[PDB]
C-alpha cells in the first residue's frame, strides 16, 4: 500500500493508492484506504486491511460519543491517543499502520502511528510497501508551507511513485484535502492507468453449459 | 523467567574468634562493559548485620528496599526496637531465604546470591548464604561466584574446621579478605579495583570500611 | 494441516443488469478423500444470499450462526435484512474472533428490495470487506476463477447470458484443482425470482 | 540512538540525536527523544520507540497528579516512577531511559536508568547504541561544575562523535537546559558539528 | 417514613436526602461569589478562622484541580475533600486518555454525573456540597460551571454560593442589568478582584481585613489562589478610591 | 462498603400498585411543559427553558439533545436523570447497533433500548425508578418519520402529537382539536409555537425556548435532526 | 445496615400464599382484556387496548400482541415493559434451540423456559416478579395448535379458550357457554370480539381500541403463517361480525 | 425521627448523628495532646491506672507511622490501632512509589479520606476515635488532628478527650505568651505539665504520663519516645506547677 500525508500553509492533504491483495492476487483495484475519524481528521489505512478499518471505525465511534459530550469538534491529539494507546496495548498484534491526519482549533496536524504504538509528529509521512518510492519524492521536493494545489501534486506524485515502483500499490489516487474553511474528499482524483482493452468477446452463447435439473421461487 | 543484565560478582566472607568479616568490590558490569564503578553492595541492617549480595543489580536494589522496609517494620509498637526485639541476622537471613525460594518456585526469580553476616544477641557468630534457587548454607568461610573457586581456598587455610575459629583473631582474618580479593582482581574478567569491607564484631560492633584498593600488586615478571 | 484447505471447495458470484448470481461446487473431502458429493455452500436469510468456503465445520457453523442473528434482526426491525446491512453483519461477527478466526471465505449477493441495486461483496477470514461491483471469488481454486472471471466478465449483462458466464468460471477453474468439484449450483437472482440450476461437469 | 545529560554549575542539560531507524530504513531523521514529564523534569529515551513513549506518558501523568495533591515533585521521584514502571515490566519492555531535572535545593540531578530497571544518581550519563563509542572521549573531557557554555560543547562534541561512528546515530543534535532562569531548546545542524 | 431516609421517591415526587444534602451546603456559614472578566475568571470566598490554635494557612475551602481548573466548594470540608481528590484524579485521566487539558465545563459535568448516581443509588450518600469550577478554558473563555447534591449542573456569567447568596446574586444581577455585557469589562485580573472584593462588601454589608477572604484567580494557562499580603494590596486600592 | 441493596426497591403493594414508578410520574408531573407535533414530512419537538436564574446562561443548559444524526430526544422531570439517558442512549446506539449493522437505529429500537434501561431501574437491586418521561422524535428509512414517548415503567407509546409534564391535559386538547393528517413541518411548528404559549408564564422567545426538528436532510446522507436557533424562533413569532 | 428497608419479596404469608405474586396478579386483574381461542384449523388472539386517545398513532402500535418466532405468538396483559424483557429472552430461546437442533421449538417447551424464569423471581434473588401473563398461542408437528398461558407464579396451563387481565371472570363464564370443539377460526373470530364486546369496560368496541391476530395453517401447501391485523382489517371484521 | 439509626442519612438539619455520636465515644476518652514547636512537633497522653495490676511502662498508646510520623488518639483504642495500621499502608506505598517518605500534609489528607469514606455507607461504623498527629518533612513541622466525620486542619497547639477544654486554654496561652516560638525541650515539659492540669477531669483515678516527639535538632527528624531522665525531668516541671 501507499498511503502519505503533507502538512501544508492552509493545512493538510493526505493521499493513497486503492488496490487490495491477497497472496499475489489483486483482490480489489479500486479499494478506499482514506478513513472518517471526525468531520475535520481522516487516517489513511495501511497493513492489515481488517485491522486498519475495525480500529480506525471504533476510534472514529468513541471520538463521536467524547463530541457529542463535549459539543465541541475533537483534536487530533486525542484520535491519535486512543489509536496509540489501543496499538500498543496489542503489542503489535494489531497489524494497522496509519496516517493520521486532521486541522484542530490549534490548527493542522499529521501523525505516523505504528503497529507497536509508536507515533511520529511530523511535516510530512509515508507508509505501506511503497513508503520508500513515496519518501523518496517528498525528500526530492517538500518544502514548508506549500500553497495547496502545490501540495496536491506532490502527494499526488508520492502515491504515484508508489503505484508504478511498487508491486504492492497500484490502481487510482485517492486524495484528502482538509483545511479550516473546507474538506474536499477526492476519489479517484487521478486514473494513471487506463483499464486494458479486451480484443475477443469470450462470453459464451445461451444454452451452451449443460443443466441437471432447475427449480424457480418467487419472492 | 528474566536473564540478569546490570551484574555484581563475588562476595567473600569469613569467621573469626569474636565475629565475621564481609567484603565485595564496587563494580556494576553490563556483560563485558564495566558500568558503574560507584555501585555499595553490602547492605547494613541495624548495628548487628551485613547483607553482602552478587548477582542481577536490580533484583538488589529491590532486596535492599525490602530489608529498609523490614527495619521500618520491626520498628512499629515495639518499645524494643533497639534491644531485645531488634532485628537478628538469622531473622533477616530467613526472612530473604524464604523470599529467594518462593520466587523460584513461581518460575519468576530474584537473579542473586546473598551472604548474611552478622553476630546475634548472645554473640553467636552468624554467617549464611542464600541464591536464586532458594539453597541455603553455612560454613566458615563463604563465597559467591568466582570467589568460591579462588577466595575460599585461600580463606580455607586460615580456617579450615570449626575448630580454628577461636584461633582466628580480626588482624589475621581481614588480612586474609584484603589479600583474596587482590587475588580475585588479577583473576576475575568481571572485578574492580575498588570495594568495600565489612567487619561485625561482638564486642567493637559493626565497621563499615568504603572506598578500600587493591594493592601490593605483582606485576614485574611481565616484562620478560 | 492448513485448515483452508482441508475440506476444499469454491465459491463465485457476479452482478448482472437487474440481477446478480451466485454459485459453488459440491464437493467435501478428507484432503485426498472425497466423502460427499452434496454439501452445498450457498444460503439464504430472507433474499439475501451467502456464500461460504473453507473448513467445512465453520461453514455449517456460521450459516447456523447467521440464521440465528437475521432472524433476531427481522423480529425486531420488522423487515427481512438487506445485502449492505448483512455484510457489515458478517465483517462484525468475523473480526469478534480476530485471534481465533473462523477458517472460511464468505461471500454475500443479493438485491437492494428498496433501491433495486445488485450488491455483492467478499471477506477475508477475519472480516475485512472486499465491496466490488464486478465479481467476488473464494476458495482453493480462487486464483483459476480470479482469471476465469476477469477474462470472461463483463457489466451489465442479462440473465440467462449471466449464467454462462458464471458456470463457465466456475466450471473450468473446478477442473484445475484437486479439491474442487463433484457437481455445482448456480442461483440467478432477479428482484422477485430465483432460478437455481445445478451443473452437469466431470465427476474426478 | 545517542542520549545524554550532565550536570553543570548553573543546573543540567539533556541531549540527543534525531534519527529513528527501521532496520536500515531512516524512519525519522528529525526525532524529538528529549520529552517533558515536568516543568523542569525532563528525560532521554532510547530502546523501543513504541515502550519509551508509553513510560514516557504514564510518568507524565503521574507527576501532574503529584502536583495535583502534593506540589512540584523532586527528580528522585520522578526516577522512582519510571524505575517502578521499568523494572516491575522488565519482562515485556526495551526502555534506557535518562531522568534529567532542576531543582532549586538540589540544583541538577541526572539518574540513569538502564535495561535491568535499576538506577543510578551520576553527575552525567551517557545511553543508547551510539554511546559505545564515546565512553572513553566523555571521562577523559568531562569535569563538575562546567559553566553553560563548555557544557553545551562537552556534549555537542560528545554526541558528534557518537553520530559519527554509530549508523543508528544521526540528523541534528538536539538539546535541552535546565536552569534557574527556565527552559531552552537548543538544535544544531550536521554543517555545524560535523566540521568540529 | 423511610423514604426520607435513602433515595427513593417520596409520594409527592421529592428527593429528601439530597434536599437535606443542600442544606448541610451551608453548615459552613461561608459565603461565595464567582465573575469573569474579560482575560480571566475571579472566585473569591469568606475564610473564617474561629479557634486561634488553628494553622490558618491550612484553613481553604479553595482547590487546584489541575493548572487551569480551580474549584471552590461550599459545604463541609470533609465531602469537599472528597469532591477535590476527584476531580484532581479525573482531570489527570482525562489528560493522559485524550491528550489535551480536561475543559471546565466537561469536569462540571462528570462531577454533576457522579453526584446523580449516588441521588439514584441507595447505598451511596449524596456529598453535602456545591462545587463551583473556575477556568479560561482555551475553546469557550473565561468560564463559570456549578454543581449541587441533586446532580445539576450550568454555565454561569456569574454566581454567588452561601446562606447570604441571594443578596450577592442581586448585586450582581443589577450590575450587568447596567453594563449590558455578560462580563467585566477590566484588562487586568487584580482590577477584577477588586471588582469581586467590592461588590461582595456592599451586598454583605461587612469589612474585610486581608485574613478575612480567600481569593482565587485563572487566566490562560493557569490557575492560582492569592496569598495574605496579595489580597493585602488588593484591599488597600479598593479603599484608595 | 458492601453496596447491601441487592433487593428491590420498587415492589407491588397490595391494591397492584407499583408505587416509586408512580411517584416518578408524580415527579415527572411536576416538571416544565414539553410537546411533540408529527407532520407528514417532519416531526417536531420543544419546550420551555426554565432558567434557574437570569445570572445563569441557559444556552448550556440543553433539554433537547441529539441521539443519532436522525434522532432527538426531550423531556418533562428531573433533569439530571434526562442527562445519564442521553448518554447511554447515543452509547447503546453505537455499541449494540452501529458497530454490529454499520447504520444507526431506527427510532422505534433505539427507543426500546431506552425503554429497558428505564425498565431495569424499575426492577433491579438498590436502585429508584428514572423520575423524567421522555419524547423521541426521529427518522429511519424504513418506517418513516414517527415520534414516542417513553414512561418511567419502560413503557412507552407512538404518537401522532402529544405533551407531558406541567400542562399536558391542557396541552393535549389543544393539539387534538388542531392536529390532521395532512400537516406541513411548518404548520407544525406554528401549533407547536401556539400550544406551548398557553403553559409558559413569563418571557415567550427564541430565548426561552428550545425547538428542534426532524426534517430534511442538511447537507452518504446528511443529518435530519435540526435544533432551531433563537433567530429562527423570533421568525415565526412574528407570524403567530 | 441494609436489611432495615427490605421489602423480603420471596416469602411465603402464614397462609401459604406468595405476598408479591398474589399482588403482581391484583395488578394485572386491572390490564386491559386479553383473548385466546383455539379451533381445528387455527387460533384466534383477540385483545383490549387501555386508556387511548384520539391523537395515538395506532397502525404502529405495539402494546398487547408479540411475535415471538414464526409459529409462536403471545397476548399480553400487565406492564409492558416487563413483558418486552420476557419476550426477547423467550425469541432467544427459541433461536438457541433453532440453532441447537436444526429444528424449530415445540410450544411448550418455550413455555416451561419462560414459566421457570418467572418462577425463579418468586425463590430466589430478593427482586419483585414480572407483573406480567401471557397467552400462548402457537403451532408445532407434535401437538399441533396449542394455547398456554403463564403468570406471575410461574405456574403455566393448556387451554382450549382463555382469557387474562380484567374481567377474566366474567370472560370465561362467557366462553364456556358458547366454545364447541367442533369450532372453526372464524367462528372463533366472532367468540372473540363477541366476549370483549360484553366484557369492555368501555362504552362500545371499536377498531382503535383492539389488536387482533390469528395462527392459521390455512395457507397453500399446509405451512404455519401468523396474521397480525392492520387497524382497516380489525374494522371491518368489526362490520362483519355486527358490532359496529 | 429515626434519622441517627442508620449511618450516612442526612437528618432534616443535614447532619449525620451517627458522626455525632461516635463524637461523644471520643469525648468520653482519656486527654490526648499535640503541641508544634520550633522544628518539630511534641505528643503526650493521659493513660489511666485502672489498677496496681497494670505494668508501669508497657501498655503504650503513642503509635509510630513510617519513621518519621507520631500518631496519638482519644475515645475506642482499638478504632485508633485500625486507622494507623491504614495510615502505615497508605504510608508504605506511597514511599515505593516516589521514594520519598510521605509528606504530613499528604498523610494527612490520606487518613482523612479513608475516615470520611465510614461516613458515606450504612454498612460501616464511623470511626470512635479524634486522632493527632504529625511530624516533620521537607517543608517543616505539621501538627493535625482528625475527627470521625473526616474534618481534620493544621494545628498550632490541639487537644481532644476528657480534658480539652482544659487542655485548649493552656495551649492558647502559650500560642499568645510565645508568638516567636518554642523550643522542643520546652514543649515537653509544657505537654506534661498540660496532661497534669487536664488531668483534674479525670481526677478519681491516678495516671501515668507518656510523651513522644519529632525534631530536627533534637532527633534528626525522626519520631521517639520520651524517656528516662528528660521524661523524669518533664514529670518534676509538672508536679511543680500544680503545686
Ligand atoms: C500494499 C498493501 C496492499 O499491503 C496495503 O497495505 C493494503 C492496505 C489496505 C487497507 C484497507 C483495505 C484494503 C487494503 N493491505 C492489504 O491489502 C493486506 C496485505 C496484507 C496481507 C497479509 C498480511 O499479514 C500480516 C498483512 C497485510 N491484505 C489483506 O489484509 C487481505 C485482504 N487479507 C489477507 O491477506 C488475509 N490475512 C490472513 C492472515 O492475517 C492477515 C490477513
Ligand atoms: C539508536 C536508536 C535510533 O535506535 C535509538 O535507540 C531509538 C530511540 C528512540 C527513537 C524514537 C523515539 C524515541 C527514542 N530507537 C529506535 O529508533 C527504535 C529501535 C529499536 C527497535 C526495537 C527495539 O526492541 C524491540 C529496540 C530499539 N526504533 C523503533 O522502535 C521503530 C519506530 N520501530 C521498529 O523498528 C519496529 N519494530 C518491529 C519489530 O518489533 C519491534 C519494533
Ligand atoms: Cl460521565
Ligand atoms: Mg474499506
Ligand atoms: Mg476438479
Ligand atoms: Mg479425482
Ligand atoms: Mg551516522
Ligand atoms: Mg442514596
Amino acid at each position: 500500500t501507499t498511503i502519505a500525508g503533507v502538512v501544508y500553509k492552509d493545512g493538510i492533504v493526505l493521499g493513497a493508492d486503492t488496490r487490495a491483495t491477497e497472496g499475489m492476487v489483486v483482490a480489489d483495484k479500486n479499494c478506499s484506504k482514506i478513513h472518517f475519524i471526525s468531520p475535520n481528521i481522516y487516517c489513511c489505512g495501511a497493513g492489515t486491511a481488517a485491522d486498519t478499518d475495525m480500529t480506525t471505525q471504533l476510534i472514529s465511534s468513541n471520538l463521536e460519543l467524547h463530541s457529542l459530550s463535549t459539543g465541541r469538534l475533537p483534536r487530533v491529539v486525542t484520535a491519535n491517543r486512543m489509536l496509540k494507546q489501543m496499538l500498543f496495548r496489542y503489542q503489535g498484534y494489531i497489524g494497522a499502520a496509519l496516517v493520521l491526519g486532521g486541522v484542530d482549533v490549534t490548527g493542522p496536524h499529521l501523525y505516523s502511528i505504528y503497529p507497536h504504538g509508536s507515533t511520529d509528529k511530523l511535516p510530512y509521512v509515508t507508509m505501506g510497501s511503497g513508503s520508500l518510492a513515496a519518501m523518496a519524492v517528498f525528500e526530492d521536493k517538500f518544502r514548508p508551507d506549500m500553497e495547496e494545489e502545490e501540495a496536491k501534486n506532490l502527494v499526488s506524485e508520492a502515491i504515484a511513485a508508489g503505484i508504478f515502483n511498487d508491486l504492492g500499490s497500484g490502481g487510482n489516487i485517492d486524495l484528502c484535502v482538509i483545511s479550516k474553511n473546507k474538506l474536499d474528499f477526492l476519489r479517484p482524483y487521478t486514473v494513471p492507468n487506463k483499464k486494458g482493452t479486451r480484443l475477443g468477446r469470450y462470453r459464451c452463447e445461451k444454452g451452451t453449459t449443460a443443466v441437471l435439473t432447475e427449480k424457480i421461487t418467487p419472492l | 523467567t528474566q536473564q540478569p543484565i546490570v551484574t555484581g560478582t563475588s562476595v567473600i566472607s569469613m569467621k573469626y574468634d569474636n565475629g565475621v568479616i564481609i567484603a565485595a568490590d564496587n563494580l556494576g558490569s553490563y556483560g563485558s562493559l564495566l558500568r558503574f564503578n560507584g555501585v555499595e553492595r553490602l547492605i547494613p541492617v541495624g548495628d548487628n548485620t551485613v547483607v553482602g549480595i552478587s548477582g542481577d543489580i536490580s533484583d538488589m536494589q529491590h532486596i535492599e528496599r525490602l530489608l529498609k522496609d523490614l527495619v521500618t517494620e520491626n520498628a512499629y509498637d515495639n518499645p524494643l526496637a533497639d534491644a531485645e526485639e531488634a532485628l537478628e541476622p538469622s531473622y533477616i537471613f530467613e526472612y530473604l531465604a524464604t523470599v529467594m525460594y518462593q520466587r523460584r518456585s513461581k518460575m519468576n526469580p530474584l537473579w542473586n546470591a546473598i551472604i548474611v553476616a552478622g553476630v546475634q544477641s548472645n554473640g553467636d557468630q552468624f554467617l549464611r548464604y542464600v541464591n536464586l534457587l532458594g539453597v541455603t548454607y553455612s560454613s566458615p568461610t563463604l563465597a559467591t561466584g568466582f570467589g568460591a573457586h579462588m577466595a575460599n581456598p585461600l580463606l580455607r587455610k586460615v580456617v579450615d574446621r570449626e575448630s580454628d575459629i577461636p584461633k582466628t583473631t580480626v588482624q589475621v582474618a581481614e588480612e586474609a579478605i584484603v589479600n583474596a580479593m587482590r587475588v580475585l582482581y588479577y583473576r576475575d574478567a568481571r572485578s574492580s579495583r575498588n570495594f568495600s569491607l565489612a567487619i561485625i564484631d561482638k564486642n567493637t560492633g559493626l565497621t563499615f570500611k568504603k572506598n578500600l584498593q587493591v594493592e601490593n600488586m605483582k606485576w614485574d615478571f611481565a616484562k620478560d | 494441516s492448513d485448515p483452508s484447505s482441508i475440506n476444499g471447495g469454491i465459491v463465485v458470484a457476479m452482478t448482472g443488469k437487474d440481477c446478480v448470481a451466485i454459485a459453488c461446487d459440491l464437493r467435501l473431502g478428507s484432503q485426498s478423500l472425497g466423502v460427499s458429493n452434496k454439501f452445498e455452500k450457498i444460503f439464504h436469510y430472507g433474499h439475501v444470499f451467502l456464500g461460504i468456503t473453507g473448513l467445512a465445520t465453520d461453514v455449517t457453523t456460521l450459516n447456523e450462526m447467521f440464521r440465528y442473528k437475521t432472524n433476531l434482526y427481522k423480529l425486531k426491525e420488522e423487515r427481512a435484512i438487506e445485502p449492505e446491512t448483512f455484510t457489515q453483519l458478517v465483517s462484525s461477527s468475523l473480526y469478534e474472533r480476530r485471534f481465533g478466526p473462523y477458517f472460511v471465505g464468505p461471500v454475500v449477493a443479493g438485491i437492494n428490495s428498496k433501491s433495486g441495486k445488485p450488491f455483492i461483496a467478499g471477506f477475508d477470514l477475519i472480516g475485512c470487506i472486499d465491496e466490488a461491483k464486478d465479481f467476488i471469488v473464494s476458495g482453493t481454486a480462487s486464483d483459476q476463477l480470479f482469471g476465469m472471471c476477469e477474462s470472461l466478465y463483463e457489466p451489465n449483462l442479462e440473465p440467462e447470458d449471466l449464467f454462462e458466464t458464471i458456470s463457465q468460471a466456475l466450471l473450468n477453474a473446478a477442473d484445475r484443482d484437486a479439491l474442487s468439484g463433484w457437481g455445482a449450483v448456480v442461483y440467478i437472482i432477479k428482484k422477485d425470482e430465483v432460478v437455481k440450476r445445478y451443473l452437469k461437469m466431470r465427476q474426478d | 540512538t545517542s542520549i545524554m545529560a550532565v550536570t553543570f554549575k548553573d543546573g543540567v542539560i539533556l541531549g540527543a540525536d534525531s534519527r529513528t531507524t527501521t532496520g536500515a530504513y531512516i524512519a525519522n531523521r528529525v526525532t524529538d527523544k528529549l520529552t517533558r514529564v515536568h516543568d523542569k523534569i525532563w528525560c532521554c529515551r532510547s530502546g523501543s520507540a513504541a515502550d519509551t513513549q508509553a513510560i514516557a506518558d504514564i510518568v507524565q501523568y503521574h507527576l501532574e497528579l503529584y502536583t495535583s495533591q502534593y506540589g512540584t515533585p523532586s527528580t528522585e521521584t520522578a526516577a522512582s516512577v519510571f524505575k517502578e514502571l521499568c523494572y516491575e515490566n522488565k519482562d515485556n519492555l526495551t526502555a534506557g531511559i535518562i531522568v534529567a531535572g532542576y531543582d532549586d535545593k538540589n540544583k541538577g540531578e541526572v539518574y540513569t536508568i538502564p535495561l535491568g530497571g535499576s538506577v543510578h544518581k551520576l553527575p552525567y550519563a551517557i545511553a543508547g547504541s551510539g554511546s559505545t563509542f564515546i565512553y572513553g572521549y566523555c571521562d577523559k573531557n568531562f569535569r563538575e561544575n562546567m559553566s553553560k557554555e563548555e557544557t553545551v560543547d562537552f556534549i555537542k562534541h560528545s554526541l558528534s562523535q557518537a553520530i559519527k561512528w554509530d549508523g543508528s546515530s544521526g540528523g541534528v543534535i538536539r538539546m535541552v537546559v535546565l536552569t534557574a532562569a527556565g527552559v531552552e531548546r537548543l538544535i544544531f545542524y550536521p554543517d555545524e558539528y560535523e566540521q568540529l | 417514613g423511610y423514604d426520607r431516609h435513602i433515595t427513593i421517591f417520596s409520594p409527592e415526587g421529592r428527593l429528601y436526602q439530597v434536599e437535606y444534602a443542600f442544606k448541610a451546603t451551608n453548615q459552613t456559614n461561608i459565603n461565595s461569589l464567582a465573575v469573569r472578566g474579560k482575560d480571566c475568571t475571579v472566585v473569591i470566598s469568606q475564610k473564617k478562622v474561629p479557634d486561634k490554635l488553628l494553622d490558618p494557612t491550612t484553613v481553604s475551602y479553595i482547590f487546584c484541580i489541575s493548572r487551569t481548573i480551580g474549584m471552590v466548594v461550599n459545604g463541609p470540608i470533609p465531602d469537599a475533600r472528597n469532591a477535590a481528590l476527584r476531580a484532581k484524579a479525573e482531570a489527570a485521566e482525562f489528560r493522559y486518555k485524550y491528550g489535551y487539558d480536561m475543559p471546565c465545563d466537561v469536569l462540571a459535568k462528570r462531577m454533576a454525573n457522579l453526584s446523580q448516581i449516588y441521588t439514584q443509588r441507595a447505598y451511596m450518600r449524596p456529598l453535602g456540597v456545591i462545587l463551583t469550577f473556575v477556568s479560561v478554558d482555551e475553546e469557550l473563555g473565561p468560564s463559570i460551571y456549578k454543581t449541587d447534591p441533586a446532580g445539576y449542573y450550568v454555565g454561569y456569567k456569574a454566581t454567588a454560593t452561601g446562606p447570604k447568596q441571594q443578596e450577592i446574586t442581586t448585586n450582581l444581577e443589577n450590575h450587568f442589568k447596567k453594563s449590558k455585557i455578560d462580563h467585566i469589562n477590566e484588562e487586568s485580573w487584580e482590577k477584577v478582584v477588586e471588582f469581586a472584593i467590592t461588590h461582595m462588601i456592599d451586598a454583605l454589608g461587612t469589612e474585610f481585613s486581608k485574613n478575612d477572604l480567600e481569593v482565587g484567580v485563572a487566566t490562560k494557562d493557569k490557575f492560582f489562589t492569592l496569598s495574605a499580603e496579595n489580597i493585602e494590596e488588593r484591599l488597600v486600592a479598593i479603599a484608595e478610591q | 462498603m458492601t453496596d447491601r441493596y441487592s433487593f428491590s426497591l420498587t415492589t407491588f403493594s397490595p391494591s397492584g400498585k407499583l408505587g416509586q414508578i408512580d411517584y416518578a410520574l408524580t415527579a415527572v408531573k411536576q416538571g416544565v411543559t414539553s410537546l411533540g407535533i408529527k407532520a407528514t414530512n417532519g416531526v417536531v419537538i420543544a419546550t420551555e427553558k426554565k432558567s434557574s436564574s437570569p445570572l445563569a446562561m441557559s444556552e448550556t443548559l440543553s433539554k433537547v439533545s441529539l441521539l443519532t444524526p436522525d434522532i432527538g430526544a426531550v423531556y418533562s422531570g428531573m433533569g439530571p436523570d434526562y442527562r445519564v439517558l442521553v448518554d447511554k442512549s447515543r452509547k447503546v446506539a453505537h455499541t449494540s447497533y452501529k458497530r454490529i449493522y454499520g447504520e444507526y437505529p431506527p427510532t422505534k429500537l433505539l427507543v426500546s433500548e431506552v425503554a429497558k434501561i428505564m425498565q431495569e431501574a424499575t426492577q433491579s437491586g438498590g436502585v429508584r425508578p428514572f423520575g423524567v418521561s421522555l419524547l423521541i422524535a426521529g427518522h429511519d428509512e424504513f418506517n418513516g418519520f414517527s415520534l414516542y414517548q417513553v414512561d418511567p415503567s419502560g413503557s412507552y407509546f407512538p404518537w401522532k402529537a402529544t405533551a407531558i409534564g406541567k400542562g399536558s391535559v391542557a396541552a393535549k386538547t389543544f393539539l387534538e382539536k388542531r392536529w390532521n393528517d395532512e400537516l406541513e413541518l411548518e404548520d407544525a411548528i406554528h401549533i407547536a409555537l401556539l400550544t406551548l404559549k398557553e403553559s409558559v408564564e413569563g418571557e415567550f422567545n427564541g430565548d426561552t425556548i428550545e425547538l428542534a426538528i426532524i426534517g430534511d436532510e442538511n447537507p452518504d446522507k446528511g443529518p435530519r435532526f435540526r435544533k432551531l436557533t433563537s433567530q429562527e424562533i423570533n421568525d415565526r413569532l412574528e407570524a403567530l | 445496615g441494609s436489611r432495615r428497608y427490605d421489602s423480603r419479596t420471596t416469602i411465603f404469608s402464614p397462609e401459604g400464599r406468595l405476598y408479591q405474586v398474589e399482588y403482581a396478579l391484583e395488578s394485572i386483574s386491572h390490564a386491559g382484556t386479553a383473548i385466546g381461542i383455539m379451533a381445528s384449523d387455527g387460533i384466534v388472539l383477540a385483545a383490549e387496548r387501555k386508556v387511548t386517545s384520539t391523537l395515538l398513532e395506532q397502525d404502529t402500535s405495539t402494546e398487547k400482541l408479540y411475535k415471538l418466532n414464526d409459529k409462536i405468538a403471545v397476548a399480553v396483559a400487565g406492564l409492558t415493559a416487563d413483558a418486552e424483557i420476557l419476550i426477547n429472552t423467550a425469541r432467544i430461546h427459541a433461536q438457541n434451540y433453532l440453532k441447537t437442533y436444526n429444528e424449530d421449538i415445540p410450544v411448550e417447551i418455550l413455555v416451561r423456559r419462560l414459566s421457570d424464569i418467572k418462577q425463579g423471581y418468586t425463590q430466589h434473588g430478593g427482586l419483585r416478579p414480572f407483573g406480567v401473563s401471557f397467552i400462548y398461542a402457537g403451532y408445532d408437528d407434535r401437538y399441533g395448535y396449542q394455547l398456554y398461558t403463564s403468570n406471575p407464579s410461574g405456574n403455566y396451563t393448556g387451554w382450549k379458550a382463555i382469557s387474562v387481565g380484567a374481567n377474566t371472570s366474567a370472560a370465561q363464564t362467557l366462553l364456556q357457554m358458547d366454545y364447541k370443539d367442533d369450532m372453526k377460526v372464524d367462528d372463533a373470530i366472532e367468540l372473540a370480539l363477541k366476549t370483549l364486546s360484553k366484557t369492555t369496560d368501555s362504552s362500545a368496541l371499536t377498531y382503535d381500541r383492539l389488536e387482533f391476530a390469528t395462527i392459521r395453517k390455512g395457507a397453500n401447501d399446509g405451512e404455519v403463517y401468523q396474521k397480525i391485523f392492520k387497524p382497516q382489517e380489525i374494522k371491518d371484521i368489526l362490520v362483519k361480525t355486527g358490532i359496529t | 425521627t429515626g434519622y441517627d439509626l442508620s449511618n450516612s442519612v442526612f437528618s432534616p438539619d443535614g447532619r449525620n448523628f451517627q458522626v455525632e455520636y461516635a463524637v461523644k465515644a471520643v469525648e468520653n476518652g482519656t486527654t490526648s495532646i499535640g503541641i508544634k514547636c520550633n522544628d518539630g512537633v511534641v505528643f503526650a497522653v493521659e493513660k489511666l491506672i485502672t489498677s496496681k495490676l497494670l505494668v508501669p511502662q508497657k501498655n503504650v498508646k503513642i503509635q509510630v507511622v513510617d519513621r518519621h510520623i507520631g500518631c496519638v488518639y482519644s475515645g475506642l483504642i482499638p478504632d485508633g490501632r485500625h486507622l494507623v495500621n491504614r495510615g502505615r499502608e497508605e504510608a508504605a506505598s506511597f514511599k515505593k512509589l516516589y521514594k520519598t517518605p510521605i509528606p504530613i500534609p499528604a498523610f494527612a489528607d490520606r487518613l482523612g479520606q479513608y475516615v470520611q469514606a465510614h461516613t458515606l455507607y450504612n454498612s460501616v461504623r464511623p470511626f470512635g476515635v479524634s486522632t493527632i498527629f504529625g511530624g516533620v518533612d521537607k517543608n517543616g513541622a505539621h501538627l493535625y488532628m482528625l475527627e470521625p466525620s473526616g474534618s481534620y486542619w493544621g494545628y498550632k497547639g490541639a487537644a481532644t478527650g476528657k480534658g480539652r477544654q482544659s487542655a485548649k486554654a493552656e495551649l492558647e496561652k502559650l500560642v499568645d505568651h510565645h508568638p516567636e516560638g518554642l523550643s522542643a525541650r520546652e514543649a515537653v515539659k509544657q505537654a506534661a505539665k498540660i496532661i497534669y492540669l487536664a488531668h483534674e477531669d479525670n481526677k478519681e483515678k491516678d495516671f501515668e504520663l507518656e510523651i513522644s516527639w519529632c525534631s530536627l535538632s533534637e532527633t534528626n527528624g525522626l519520631h521517639k519516645f520520651v524517656k528516662g531522665d528528660l521524661l523524669q525531668e518533664a514529670i518534676d516541671f509538672a508536679q511543680k506547677e500544680i503545686n
